[PDB]
């Protein structure tokens, strides 16, 4: 109620993973965010798992399961002991807590305007229509720019040239599955 | 070969004021012309601030010191802050003089002084008081803002601004951005090839909430902005220096308000400036996931900033080495 002296100056001024895994542009912002802030393995792990649903299981294994992969993630003891749908399903299950925090942090920062490409996501989230097909095309085109941007300025992801490249290839692979390429 | 310095921080943390000191200390400073450009802003500051004081007196139910002032209070809430000029935070001199009498009387009203003391309940810049206490010099028809008035003038920054200067053959590019949540969405457009980040924090706003939502604690917001920044890998090889600014305002505040009433995770004498500064330092240091430089500054004190920047300058250079 009480008037602010700088109120007129500023007048005109991701709930769950399942909700963002099909929206390329929004996922790129999260992906970008997680890559610069936390451990990229958990999230890349869940996105690739969901992509699995046979040869795309050896990839997943050498990238996330095997104790030596550049993108190793914590595996339940039981799984790491031993169906193929059971492990993947379980492996994912043990990433929830870690992916839950990353998501939460991303949602907080976004409210703070601290997450990447809010501008593009605003312009995108703005446009209206009932033409799903053409709306998705808009999402992809933006995602391309963002993905293109992630690939470029990414040497900052990690020192490990192999790590940062395992990250980029992991995101491209997944982006490719949603029709997004650079 | 350019030294690129980022001025980051929440809204009203002293970013532009630090940049004006750079100009004063390592640049051409501000002459009568340059300073005379701030007058409209300073008059906008006074008028808009008094109007907040007047509106707060009414909404908080603070008795007038003198009921007759209800007339001026009204002549003040009548000012159209949405007119083209005032909306750009500019007020013409002759308009300013027309309201001076109503404003000067208002500032002397004990009830307006009471609203002021409770500013943490609404939104106001401490600088209005500085200017309100100096109406006799802003009243002069030939009023020209002193260097001190220029540093205190308040103008919300929007967008990205670069200021190139030099300090002995060394090339410096200083980037000034806006701190509101809406301005932050722009920060990412100036993150590359950065040498260092000077992170400003108003050490005195622990008893205040944000302008963006009137609910989030102002110190809490800085801690969180700092957290996202000090942990971005894009800055892993970039020195980050913390400036707990407005130290002068914190010295005054720790006497009348206890930070313990806002951060229960605090311990020690809340009315001891040293203990509060220790805590603030520990909170920011505690945000790092896994080399934290810090200084207690008062951006409006030219001599304070000169000493400090000399030290920051040798820090930003010896670190850029490895
Ligand atoms: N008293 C006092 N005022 C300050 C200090 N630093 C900045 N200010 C004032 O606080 C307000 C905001 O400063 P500003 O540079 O515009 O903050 P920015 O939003 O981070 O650029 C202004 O009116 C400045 O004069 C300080 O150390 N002490
Ligand atoms: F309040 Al600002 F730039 F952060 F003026
Ligand atoms: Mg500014």
């Amino acid at each position: 109620s009480i008037i602010g002296a700088e109120d007129e100056d500023f007048e005109n001024e991701f709930q769950s993973l399942e909700q963002v895994k099909r929206r390329p542009a929004h996922l790129m912002a999260l992906l970008q965010h997680v890559a610069l802030q936390f451990e990229p393995g958990p999230l890349l792990c869940c996105l690739h798992a969901d992509m699995l649903g046979k040869k795309a299981f050896l990839d997943f294994y050498h990238s996330f399961l095997e104790k030596t992969a550049v993108l190793r993630v914590p595996v339940p003891p039981n799984v790491a002991f031993e169906v193929q749908r059971r492990f993947v399903q379980e492996v994912v299950q043990s990433q929830q807590v870690a992916v839950g925090r990353q998501l939460e942090d991303f949602r907080s920062k976004r409210l703070m305007g601290m997450t990447p490409w809010e501008q593009e996501l605003a312009q995108l989230e703005a446009w209206v229509g009932r033409d799903r097909a053409s709306y998705e095309a808009r999402e992809r085109h933006v995602a391309e720019r963002l993905l293109m941007h992630l690939e470029e300025m990414q040497h900052t992801i990690s020192t490990d040239e192999e790590k940062s490249a395992a990250v980029v290839n992991a995101i491209g692979l997944y982006m490719r599955h949603l029709g997004v390429r650079t | 070969r350019l030294v690129k310095i980022l001025l980051l921080g929440a809204g009203e943390s002293g970013k532009s004021t630090f940049l004006k000191q750079m100009r004063i200390i390592h640049g051409q400073d501000f002459d009568q012309r340059a300073r005379e450009e701030f007058r409209p802003t300073i008059y906008s500051n006074v008028i808009k601030g008094m109007r907040v004081l007047v509106d707060a007196r009414e909404k908080l139910h603070i008795p007038w010191g003198d009921n007759k002032n209800q007339l001026h209070g009204d002549k003040l809430m009548a000012f159209d802050t949405r007119a083209p000029m005032a909306a750009q935070g500019m007020v013409e001199t002759r308009v300013f003089l027309q309201y001076l009498p109503a404003i000067r009387a208002l500032w002397e009203d004990s009830g307006i002084q009471n609203a002021y003391d409770r500013r943490r309940e609404f939104q106001l810049g401490e600088s209005v008081k500085y200017f309100l206490d100096n109406l006799d010099k802003l009243g002069v028809p030939d009023y020209i803002p002193s260097q001190q008035d220029i540093l205190l003038a308040r103008r919300p920054t929007k967008g990205i601004h670069e200021y190139d200067f030099e300090i002995k053959n060394v090339p410096f590019k200083m980037v000034d951005v806006g701190g509101q949540r809406s301005e932050r969405k722009r920060w990412f457009e100036c993150f590359d090839s950065v040498t260092s980040i000077l992170f400003l924090v108003s050490s005195s706003e622990f008893d205040q909430v944000l302008m963006e939502d009137r609910q989030t604690n102002r110190l809490t917001e800085s801690l969180n902005i700092f957290e996202t920044i000090v942990n971005n890998r894009v800055f892993s090889n970039v020195s980050i220096i913390l400036f707990l600014n407005k130290t002068d305002l914190l010295e005054e505040k720790v006497q009348v308000v206890s930070i313990k009433d806002y951060f229960l995770e605090f311990e020690g004498d809340p009315h001891c400036l040293r203990d509060v500064q220790k805590f603030l330092v520990e909170c920011f240091r505690g945000k790092r996931r896994d080399p934290l430089y810090h200084h207690f500054t008062t951006a409006i004190n030219t001599e304070n900033i000169r000493l400090v920047f000399r030290d920051v300058k040798d820090t930003i250079l010896h670190d850029n080495l490895k």
